RNA sequence: CCCGUCGCUAGUACCGAUUGAAUGGCUUAGUGAGGCCUCAGGAUCUGCUUAGAGAAGGGGGCAACUCCAUCUCAGAGCGGA
RNA sequence: GAUGAUUCAUAAUAACUUUUCGAAUCGCAUGGCCUUGUGCUGGCGAUGGUUCAUUCAAAUUUCUGCCCUAUCAACUUUCGAUGGUAGGAUAGUGGCCUACCAUGGUUUCAACGGGUAACGGGGAAUAAGGGUUCGAUUCCGGAGAGGGAGCCUGAGAAACG
RNA sequence: UAUCUGGUUGAUCCUGCCAGUAGUCAUAUGCUUGUCUCAAAGAUUAAGCCAUGCAUGUCUAAGUAUAAGCAAUUUAUACAGUGAAACUGCGAAUGGCUCAUUAAAUCAGUUAUCGUUUAUUUGAUAGUUCCUUUACUACAUGGUAUAACUGUGGUAAUUCU
């Protein structure tokens, strides 16, 4: 009531964090950013719960205001800022670049990724409009607005952002054979080739999509990204390539390597 | 039908106007557009001469959200019908279902006339009144 | 008596209870748009006040023993550049930065000046400031206009090879 | 205060609701501005979010749009004779929306000559080239250059005084006209 | 085969003539605090328009007469808060 | 250009405004080029600011779903009850309120009334299967700050440290 | 973990209830009580009443400092280190507590805003104002206050002034 909220309690933070329910009442509350507070990493969680550089939420901060880590090539030194998917991260100090990838098992991975690939991101285009003075825009799905955007850019499409300017390189359309990324649902965190999309005016247009080993699933065109075309992504993919191997084989595969 | 100019005020389309200097056919500016969804818009609406702010086709109002389907259980208001929604609902102890239904008071364009009896598609709009939510799109029974 | 101030403009000698706002005596607001219901004494001068103030505005004939024999100096001089210039009758080009008054201090044998710091003082920072800002302006202007004709150039290729493929069609 | 809320009235079964809430401020409501003719006062509301809103009481003059010649002028407001929704608007003379209203006239005549040459009711070269180049234009009505003749024109208030402060309009024209002449010069 | 009237003891509810006091939801008529919007009101404070009158200093007299004046008396004003 | 769909985005014209905003702000570094003036020029920030988008939200809202009771069968409607037209007010939609008009709206498929030792849900206990009883209480939503009503400030309160 | 048994008769078979039997993040109470881990806890009656104390404040290289504060200098006669007060700015609408009200209300799942407000965050974004536009002027930078302070006081008393 009476205005918005700050605090959240732990056991309703978002369950891909992997926070553990003892060890106190609060979670930290994602301030507001780029990305939706459920679909997002705040960087006192993947500082200290994924890549065990702090202990405390104080070095944490300590580590955070000597400029170190560096979130899309800008430095954010808050403790809560909500990283989200394909942003990188830069740790100059040992000179590591992370990108925020899902994992198959629908959270997100410590994917490392080389000093090139830094200097870009993918961005999924939400809508396309004319602002003040007649200039078209693009906004991408974590909120940035680019201006004079090439005209064939349309909406559910990959536009590749530069992170120095914020220039657009180049983009992936929308079409059947397009490598595709699952960002939510139940399917989130598999690559497929789409295969259609299903018109349905009124709501929740569907897209069906079949990865490596011939499983087709189905999807709301809310919850895909395009990442490429087939064959080659656009990104470096994570370990396991986005594969949904069953609880069979997992156990079989994990009695190989043991 | 009888007269469009009934009330106190002009009733007429809001920034529609027709320029008194020319002189034409095709007698005034008449605004209409295609609610969407597949439905057609009504030859009544396109050619007639009836006002109806609330009308899907040319008035000011939008159809989304839910499209539902009664039968017309009274006319007795004016511009306005209430229709009967039919439905069973389960009761998952005994195993076995009972009628139920609701009351749908929905507005009716003058493009449409029903009567009681007939079967009509209604389309969400935003609230038109007290109760009415909900906004005749197509009438196709008898 | 009873301790309550005199409010200029109730116009009555008795007292009344008035719902007080900011920016306005016998109160000091401890909220942000508080108000509060306070009782005060008219204007109207009775025999029921413990104390009057007044103030002298006319000196009359003999010198009164507390009052026009002693002095108290002002604490403060002026800080803003102009104040200082309005103080001392100066002129636009004088370099105020001398008639500064330092007020001699001794905490031990040491004595040290401590004069106050000039404020809306003319500094080689403050015109740096404005000529960044006024360079910044025309840098953005421009920017923008290349972008805009570097889209323009872009429209017009796209639209002719559009017409080109529009005479590839239609025979 | 006001309240705007509608757990206060009756279900559409006719049931009466019980209390389930005291009067929230997002649900509120203020007193009508009620906006008069002559010496202009605005007052200003701080509405939701900031937002500032201007009553206008007692609003003098305004902007009308003449839309068959394309122009509008600032004229000064004679006096409300009939609205649609209330006989009591037009007798104490308030300034609502839809009022219809008696307007100067005089800046419209003056664009007119200035613009065609031609005057209504009853010298340089450069001049005369453009009234005689905009020819068959200066033919407006019969009603409305009947009012020209008597100096007050009929117009209607398009805009929200209590809301913005302005009290605008257009000349009413036509079958508008027509329809409201009928409705003034019935007993 | 131990109960229909009448009788003893204990308990439990009911009807109570009783014009007895105590609560409470509504409801009839009459008043109605407070803030808020509004019609006025104008303690006070202040900014500029005249310069008639009142102590010293320059351009002609190096002897009443023309510009700044330290400040009021105020009327020939406009405001604003 | 977009949408299933708009009088949409955006652009243009004519005016309006009681005239909004369009940097008199702060810290470090102190370079560059000169006809050498305290000349012109210039880095990384901090705070502010109009509009759009984004995020954190909010306010309304569609469909369906709630315990016992007929020793509750008719309820709502001069004082809005159901709808129509205009206005007003609101951040906005709407009987939300006003003016005029029409006579509607709910109900045995249980309306309306009464009772609840009734905050709702995730859930708990006990159960072969089906069920029955509970949920003030670790999370989510609501409400309240002795009882009522009114309001200031603020983006956000009908706020009770 | 798909189970029953005692009681109507002189005996019998039934209907049928009573009684036993097992559990309870159901309470209470009696008797008894060595150790380790883990843990609810003024809900029910009285959303009855409250002595006392605490629970909301906040400073960076970066808004304002002449504390008649403390320090040591040696850059710096305008300021420049640390730092009370006070002004300004944000915050105090989150959290915590309780369950009185409330029965299509709240709530749950599912929709909508093409029907709206949104501090903050993040990304974009403002050559047009010399308002009568040859200077009527300050743009190498314009005007007032006022706090803290200093001093004089009132009231039995207050976070009064
Ligand atoms: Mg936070
Ligand atoms: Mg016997
Ligand atoms: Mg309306
Ligand atoms: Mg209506
Ligand atoms: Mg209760
Ligand atoms: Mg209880
Ligand atoms: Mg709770
Ligand atoms: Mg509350
Ligand atoms: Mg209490
Ligand atoms: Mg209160
Ligand atoms: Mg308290
Ligand atoms: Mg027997
Ligand atoms: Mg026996
Ligand atoms: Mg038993
Ligand atoms: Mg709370
Ligand atoms: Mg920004």
């Amino acid at each position: 009531a009476r205005g918005p909220k700050k605090h959240l309690k732990r056991l309703a933070a978002p369950h891909h964090w992997l926070l553990d329910k003892l060890s106190g009442c609060y979670a930290p509350r994602p301030s507001a950013g780029p990305h939706k507070l459920r679909e997002s990493l705040p960087l006192i969680v993947f500082l200290r719960n994924r890549l065990k550089y702090a202990l405390n939420g104080r070095e944490v901060k300590a580590i955070l205001m000597q400029r170190h880590v560096k979130v899309d090539g800008k430095v954010r030194t808050d403790t809560t800022y909500p990283a989200g998917f394909m942003d990188v991260i830069t740790l100059d100090a040992t000179n590591e670049n992370f990108r925020l990838v899902y994992d198959v098992k629908g959270r997100f991975a410590v994917h490392r990724i080389t000093d090139e690939e830094a200097s870009y991101k993918l961005g999924k285009v939400k809508k396309v409009q004319l602002g003040k003075k007649g200039v078209p825009y693009v906004v991408t799905h974590d909120g940035r607005t680019i201006r004079y955007p090439d005209p064939n850019i349309k909406v559910n499409d990959t536009v590749k952002i530069d992170l120095a300017s914020g220039k657009i390189t180049d983009f992936i359309k929308f079409d059947a054979g397009k490598l595709v990324y699952v960002t939510g649902g139940r399917n989130l965190g598999r690559i497929g080739t789409i295969v259609h999309k299903e018109r349905h005016d009124g709501g929740f247009d569907l897209v069906h999509i079949k990865d490596s080993l011939d499983n087709t699933f189905v999807t709301r065109l809310n919850n895909v990204f395009v990442i490429g075309e087939q064959g080659k992504p656009y990104i470096s993919l994570p370990k396991g390539k986005g594969i949904k191997l069953s609880i069979a084989e997992e156990r079989d595969r994990r009695r190989a390597q043991q | 039908e009888l007269t469009v100019q009934s009330e106190r005020a002009f009733q007429k389309q809001p920034h529609i106007f027709n320029n008194p200097k020319v002189k034409t056919s095709k007698r005034t500016k008449r605004w209409y557009k295609n609610a969407g969804l597949g439905f057609k818009t009504p030859k009544t609406a396109i050619e007639g001469s009836y006002i109806d702010k609330k009308c899907p086709f040319t008035g000011l109002v939008s159809i989304r959200g839910k499209i539902l389907t009664g039968t017309v259980v009274s006319t007795k208001m004016h511009r306005t019908i209430v229709i009967r929604r039919a439905y069973l609902h389960y009761i998952p102890k005994y195993n076995r279902y009972e009628k139920r239904h609701k009351n749908v008071p929905v507005h009716v364009s003058p493009a449409f006339r029903v009567q009681v009896g007939d079967i009509v598609t209604v389309g969400q709009c935003r609230p038109i009144s007290k109760t009415v939510r909900f906004n005749v799109v197509k009438v196709s029974a008898a | 008596k009873q301790g309550f101030p005199m409010k200029q403009g109730v116009l009555l000698p008795t007292r009344i209870k008035l719902l007080l706002t900011k920016n306005v005596s016998c109160y000091r607001p401890r909220r942000d748009g508080e108000r509060k219901r306070k009782s005060v004494r008219g204007a109207i001068v009775g025999p029921d006040l413990a104390v009057l103030a007044l103030v002298i505005v006319k000196k009359g004939e003999q010198e009164l023993e507390g009052l026009t024999d002693t002095t108290v100096p002002k604490r403060l001089g002026p800080k803003r550049a102009n104040n200082i210039r309005k103080f001392f009758g100066l002129s636009k080009e004088d370099d105020v930065r001398d008639f500064v008054i330092r007020r001699e201090v001794t905490k031990g044998e040491k004595t040290y000046t401590k004069a106050p710091k000039i404020q809306r003082l003319v500094t080689p920072q403050r015109l740096q400031r404005k000529r960044h800002q006024r360079a910044l302006k025309v840098r953005n202007a421009q920017a923008q206009r290349e972008a805009a004709a570097e889209y323009a150039q872009l429209l017009a290729k796209r639209l002719s090879e559009r017409k080109a493929e529009k005479a590839e069609i239609r025979k | 205060g006001i309240s705007r809320d509608s757990r206060h009235k009756r279900s559409a079964t006719g049931a009466k609701r019980a209390q389930f809430r005291k009067k929230r401020k997002f649900e509120l409501g203020r007193q009508p501005a009620n906006t008069k003719i002559g010496a202009k006062r605005i007052h200003s509301v701080r509405t939701r979010g900031g937002n500032k809103k201007y009553r206008a009481l007692r609003i003098e003059t305004g902007n009308f749009s003449w839309a068959s010649e394309g122009i509008s002028k600032k004229t000064r407001i004679a006096g409300v004779v009939y609205h649609p929704s209330n006989n009591e608007l037009v007798r104490t003379n308030t300034l609502t929306k839809a009022a219809i209203v008696q307007i100067d006239a005089t800046p419209f005549r003056q664009w007119f000559e200035a613009h065609y040459g031609q005057t209504l009711g009853k010298k340089s070269k450069n001049a005369e080239r453009k009234w005689a180049a905009r020819a068959a234009s200066a033919k407006i009505e019969s009603s409305v250059e009947s009012q020209f003749s008597a100096g007050r024109l009929y117009a209607c208030i398009s805009s929200r005084p209590g809301q913005s402060g302005r009290c605008d309009g257009y000349i009413l024209e036509g079958e508008e006209l027509a329809f409201y002449l009928r409705r003034l010069t019935a007993k």
